């Protein structure tokens, strides 16, 4: 099979700079009597199915800006975006469309650089309602902080929870540039009745101390 | 304008099988070459099947192949994809694209997907759960417990959408749950309620549940 690996995996961008987005094939992708490379790239906007972007390695598709410039043969191609804007936010795919199987690179994601933001963080005690069915779940989150690295502990009663955890991060926000992301702490009712004080903290690179959020019963 | 519409998925048991189609309009369909692609839950793209504009020629990688057979009716305008034999990897979203002519070839013209998901577990309405705290105040709404996918979850009918976090839906223990957040002012809440309005298709479930401070 064709291997397709693209480089980076995620890329920081200023609006306004000239972005490159590499894509090795393991196998020449060149026709020799065609005379042509059998690159196509495919960009793939939040909630939407990727779009043709360029074929040929080089050639573009309708209604593609100029500022995307595809480059290369053989086995290394570019993607190159003149000066990037926020609407050029996507995964970007690199494609063998020479021999089968048909294969894909990995793609190539591009967030938009902006300035750090500590997280805003809320701790929520179980509903009542959910007391009911034998569960108790803590919910922590942690809003609209950047850079995305972040590290999220539980504490109950001081000492450290790692099982019933379940963690889910949102995209980049397209308003503001920032990340968020949900921590949720599932028990049964019954540990959760027997302690008194439950602890989300988190590490972010906005803060030397840990942002901590914490009840008490 | 040239549109490709895919329809079918649904969750199907393993080793079971389901029959997907696209339909095609605005273009002479037998005059091209028309794939099916999946993304998969970790939005990887793999190539599912190739026909020629014939029907004559086929193919497949080796995951499906022997599984999965693509057909053309060309005087109905439409693509179908059987596949049998379903294994927990073939869940995805699947689409159906246009080999480009010119020899421009590649997937086109893609359309908005039909989600297939195999698996053992079976459809399981939401528990919708208000998260009320005990300039401004963060409200929540947790939804935890349903299968399949999706749910649709919106604040106050859709009035509310800034200041409004949904987290993507995560699968534990074969059920998925789904939070969201919305920050308003303090003024805004408790005064004006909050609902959120969850929708659960499989399960025919609506919820439309207000944030209560008690």
């Amino acid at each position: 099979d064709i291997v397709m690996t693209q480089s980076p995996s995620s890329l920081t961008v200023t609006a306004g700079e000239k972005v490159t987005m590499s894509c090795t094939s393991s196998q020449s992708l060149f026709n020799s009597g065609k005379q042509k490379n059998y690159l196509t790239w495919y960009q793939q906007k939040p909630g939407q199915p990727p779009k043709v972007l360029i074929y040929w390695a080089s050639t573009r598709e309708s209604g593609v800006p100029d500022r995307f410039t595809g480059s290369g043969s053989g086995t290394d191609f570019t993607l190159t975006i003149s000066s990037v804007q926020a609407e050029d936010l996507a995964v970007y795919y690199c494609q063998n469309d020479y021999s089968n199987p048909l294969t894909f690179g990995g793609g190539t994601k591009l967030e938009l650089k902006r300035a750090d933001a500590a997280p805003t963080v809320s701790i929520f005690p179980p509903s009542s309602e959910q007391l009911t069915s034998g569960g108790a779940s803590v919910v922590c989150f942690l809003n609209n902080f950047y850079p995305k690295d972040i590290n999220v502990k539980w504490k109950i009663d001081g000492s450290e929870r790692q099982n019933g955890v379940l963690n889910s991060w949102t995209d980049q926000d397209s308003k503001d540039s920032t990340y968020s992301m949900s921590s949720t702490l599932t028990l049964t009712k019954d540990e959760y009745e027997r302690h008194n004080s439950y602890t989300c903290e988190a590490t972010h690179k906005t803060s030397t101390s840990p942002i901590v959020k914490s009840f008490n019963r | 304008e040239v549109q490709l519409v895919e329809s079918g998925g649904d969750l199907v048991k393993p080793g079971g099988s389901l029959k997907l189609s696209c339909a095609a309009s605005g273009f002479s369909f037998s005059s091209y070459g028309m794939s099916w692609v999946r993304q998969t839950p970790d939005k990887r793209l793999e190539w599912v099947a190739t026909i020629s504009n014939g029907g004559g020629y086929t193919y497949y990688p080796d995951s499906v192949k022997g599984r999965f057979t693509i057909s053309r009716d060309n005087a109905k305008n439409t693509l179908y994809l059987q596949m049998s034999s379903l294994k927990s990897e073939d869940s995805a979203m699947y689409y159906c694209a246009r080999r480009e002519r010119y020899d421009e070839n590649g997937f086109a013209y893609w359309g908005q997907g039909t989600l297939v998901t195999v698996s053992a577990a079976k459809t399981t309405a939401p528990s919708v759960y208000p998260l009320a705290p005990v300039s401004s105040v963060t409200l929540g709404c947790l939804v935890k417990g349903y299968f399949p996918e999706p749910v649709t979850l919106t604040w106050n009918s859709g009035s509310l959408s800034s200041g409004v976090h949904t987290f993507p839906a995560v699968l534990q223990s074969d059920l998925y749950t789904l939070s969201s957040s919305v920050t308003v002012t303090s003024s805004t809440w408790p005064s004006q309620s909050i609902t959120c309005n969850v929708a659960h298709p499989a399960s025919s479930t609506k919820v439309d549940k207000k944030i209560e401070p008690r």
